[PDB]
DNA sequence: GGCCGCTCAATTGGTCGTAGACAGCTCTAGCACCGCTTAAACGCACGTACGCGCTGTCCCCCGCGTTTTAACCGCCAAGGGGATTACTCCCTAGTCTCCAGGCACGTGTCAGATATATACATCCTGTGCATGTAC
DNA sequence: GTACATGCACAGGATGTATATATCTGACACGTGCCTGGAGACTAGGGAGTAATCCCCTTGGCGGTTAAAACGCGGGGGACAGCGCGTACGTGCGTTTAAGCGGTGCTAGAGCTGTCTACGACCAATTGAGCGGCC
């Protein structure tokens, strides 16, 4: 249900602070949750179709990594 | 008649020429792989592996740790104007980010 | 020649620009839609 | 039973050849195994296209030389070409 | 003092490297977003970690480019109107 | 007597040519008898849809000869084509007519 | 030699979609390059999908997943609908 | 018809005219002559197919349009209607195209 | 020097297609660097496919494959 | 009010145990890799012909140098909205845990789907010619 | 008002096809044991909330100079023939890699011993502020 709101204001605040911004206008928080939900929506929609193709109930770390290669946003270390 | 020597040792490489030939031939990159191909490719993987590890080693040693951790790899890619083009869209697990402040934020 | 009709299209679209009565792109029929586009318009109506 | 078939021993040998005192955490080993395997897929992938765009069957040293010359950036291309030409030169004697 | 503890905080999270999002909120969020692609999926624990690293890296990369947008508009303060620029000229939407 | 895979499946797209292209492209050492039928049908559907939109854009601009501009209007209006084709470029297609807001006078 | 290409099928589809309508040789260049690009994209992804499962065969299932990965949105559903209709005709015709 | 005109109006008329039509904006021979300078620095005496040098032009103009179209958006966002080099450098960095 | 042959009017048009209402005078020069560094990518890749083919002449395929590798695919020329 | 000598309540110090996590074995065993066959087809060398691309001579509309001028940028000044920061109080995230169940993997076995050898025929690509569309 | 570009008619060669053949891949049903989903108990680290206040952004106002738009001038971009250097082919050829079947090297798993850092805790010294003695 509510879980998009479960990404805490401080979490997005830290996550932006690593990216090196100094001040956050408070409308960033509710909007950022939308962007992150769109990025997971794309990655999961891809990774679930790899998983369904393999006739398999479990999403493995390889299936999400392959989805990330498929999107041209590659990730190392999680196998492959 | 017998007693082998590995194709890596004949090439003068640490990288596995056999493994690379087996992967090129089974990967369907072509129906045929010429005998010079896996030798040359093994050398290229070794060179890039040497470069990225040497810079990781220097990054770790300058951070006073005797061991490579993903942080010391990420700090070796982003501090090189060449490898940062080769790896311009890779994410390193647990790597963090290159330390940098935009000068307009910097105080007074 | 008949190019006065394309010159009139320019005059109409400039008259609408001097009036300011236009879409956000500045530019000026369901029967013609594909089955996919009918499904997307149905998905927009829901 | 299946086998992981990693590059771990070879990248470990290469580190030990350039920083003889230094270690690899298994996490950094994972990163390096991905990097090697990803550059292999990129180079071999481009070598396949360099065959089809010339309607050759094989990939040979000059296809991989061209794949390197395209795929790498500046100095890394001329260094990698120097390494590949050294290796095939030694292998052919 | 204000903004100085923020600027000292940036140095703290750029020297640090661990995950910035709480595991269980992210774990639930991945399952929540999966539900209407498929019911009843099982997630391998390492896959959720990989997805989390991809997200935190993507968001850091977006905020890094969003900072450029706000600073280009002579603001040290980022706003939704900056995110809409960065995600547009990324070509993402 | 023979019947072509294309006309048997009911496609206008060339199932035999797709079969050879999958077999000879080294996408695999083995190609399933269904795969080139299925792929021909998807190439056909995409070609039918991108042409239907282009032909509509051509007739809506009172021309009967489709030219690259009409394909560029079709591709950039419908957002699922615009996502599929994304970053590709059409020779002499130009750009979708779009005066940005705020520049637009008051 | 022979310049092997899709041009007559593309034109034959156009005359099925809009019987009055005609098409420039530049647009035929585009349609060829577009079909060849989509084809190399889908077969490319199908080959990776076979490797990820350690299969040899490009079966019709491999194309179905490569299609619902590469095509966006509801266009993916309509393409898969056309493919499953087509294979249904073919396997029903023997 | 008029004299002196109202500035900005002929710019909007130009936008409509150059978006409605698909001709190459760069004159062909200057570009045909430019490409050979970029060639001499990496292979001497190259020969270009009549299509290829024009396909490079179609890619260049599609790239430059596809940069000014984002640059414009940075200027509008930056409370301006005028593009400047400080916009172009930014659009590049946000795209990941250099720096 | 043939890069100064990319005329100030040509960059006006080539930006006006992109919809910019007003130019600033520094753009007309600085844009030439951006065009030159874009060409200096696709030419070196296209020439690399050409030399690999052992051709002397750069074909339409030699530049279209460079553009496909650059991730900016061009239709209509060749395939 | 000012000095100093015992008390007992005070930090700061050094050696032990352990756990994470490589590190270097150290097997040891099972499986890929190498060698040496015989075979056959790719790519190479090398002519030959033809497109095709340089390098050539005519020419108008576009490029461009100069001019005014007006609308936009950049600068500044003022001010109230809003983000920071500093606590405070609470809760749900982290953890480790155990069940206990689901299912990913593996192996034995099969059959059906697909490679491939080859003989026909029908499809579609090069040419040529007719005629209407875009300009 | 015109004719170049598409669109149709025809030949013919190549490739798509039907059929028979042989087989190995993928599908199926079996078990092993891995490991993920649920649900619980507790601590306490991070989160939500608030009040206080600073300063940032937004706005409005101004002057300066910069780009636009107009203008006349003239140069060079756009469009037509001649040579020869390539690019595509055809052939003949031999070197190269495949396939196949062995023997050994080596690599992965598992396990072990081993440090060895690095982090708490205990054991054993000491230092000092707490105070009474004295005049």
């Amino acid at each position: 249900r509510d879980n998009i709101q479960g990404i805490t204001k401080p979490a997005i605040r830290r996550l932006a602070r690593r990216g090196g911004v100094k001040r956050i206008s408070g409308l960033i928080y509710e909007e950022t949750r939308g962007v992150l939900k769109v990025f997971l929506e794309n990655v999961i929609r891809d990774a679930v179709t790899y998983t369904e193709h393999a006739k398999r109930k479990t999403v493995t770390a390889m299936d999400v990594v392959y989805a990330l290669k498929r999107q041209g946003r590659t990730l190392y270390g999680f196998g492959g | 008649r017998a007693k082998a020597k590995t194709r890596s040792s004949r090439a003068g490489l640490q990288f596995p020429v056999g493994r690379v030939h087996r992967l090129l031939r089974k990967g369907n990159y072509s129906e045929r792989v010429g005998a010079g191909a896996p030798v040359y490719l093994a050398a290229v993987l070794e060179y890039l592996t040497a470069e990225i590890l040497e810079l990781a080693g220097n990054a770790a040693r300058d951070n006073k740790k005797t061991r490579i951790i993903p942080r010391h790899l990420q700090l070796a890619i982003r501090n090189d104007e060449e490898l940062n083009k080769l790896l311009g869209r890779v994410t390193i697990a647990q790597g963090g980010v290159l330390p940098n402040i935009q000068a307009v934020l910097l105080p007074k | 020649g008949l190019g006065g009709q394309e010159e009139e299209e320019e005059q109409r679209w400039l008259d609408a620009l001097e009036k300011g009565e236009l879409d956000d792109n500045g530019d000026l029929n369901e029967r013609l839609l594909t089955a996919r586009q009918r499904a997307l318009l149905q998905k927009a109506r829901s | 039973r299946s086998r992981k078939e990693s590059y771990s021993i070879y990248v470990y040998k290469v580190l030990k050849q350039v920083h003889p005192d230094t270690g690899i955490s298994s996490k950094a080993m994972g990163i390096m195994n991905s990097f090697v395997n990803d550059i292999f897929e990129r180079i071999a992938g481009e070598a396949s296209r360099l065959a089809h765009y010339n309607k050759r069957s094989t990939i040979t040293s000059r296809e991989i030389q061209t794949a390197v010359r395209l795929l790498l950036p500046g100095e890394l291309a001329k260094h990698a070409v120097s390494e590949g030409t050294k290796a095939v030169t030694k292998y052919t004697s | 003092r204000p903004g100085t503890v923020a600027l000292r905080e940036i140095r703290r999270y750029q020297k640090s490297t661990e995950l910035l999002i709480r595991k269980l909120p992210f774990q639930r969020l991945v399952r929540e977003i999966a539900q209407d692609f498929k019911t009843d999926l099982r997630f391998q624990s390492s896959a959720v970690m990989a997805l989390q690293e991809a997200c935190e890296a993507y968001l850091v990369g977006l905020f890094e480019d969003t900072n450029l947008c706000a600073i280009h508009a002579k603001r040290v303060t980022i706003m939704p109107k900056d995110i809409q620029l960065a995600r547009r000229i990324r070509g993402e939407r």
